[PDB]
């Protein structure tokens, strides 16, 4: 990964991406979003990430 | 007045029906797959003052 003063960023589209599969994930010390609930991730569409 | 006297209810997934008292004021936790994939986690207190 690159530096907090050069971070890198990259974009997705025409993608479909599950987020279940990752919420369930034990591997992460904390996931919280911000005026989104991620159970329903699931069953939405945005433009673009 | 009280400090942190004032409190609000944190919770989703069970919509109330209009006019309905609710004192149940349990830790809210699940003890199953949607909780961190334990029993245990997540077990957020919903009252935030």
């Amino acid at each position: 990964f690159a530096s907090v003063y050069a971070w890198n960023r990259k974009r997705i589209s025409n993608c479909v991406a599950d987020y279940s599969v990752l919420y369930n994930s034990a591997s992460f010390s904390t996931f919280k979003c911000y005026g989104v609930s991620p159970t329903k991730l699931n069953d939405l569409c945005f433009t673009n990430v | 007045g009280g400090n942190y006297n004032y409190l609000y209810r944190l919770f989703r997934k069970s919509n109330l029906k209009p006019f309905e008292r609710d004192i149940s004021t349990e830790i809210y936790q699940a003890g199953s797959t949607p909780c961190n994939g334990v029993e245990g986690f997540n077990c957020y207190f919903p009252l935030q003052s």
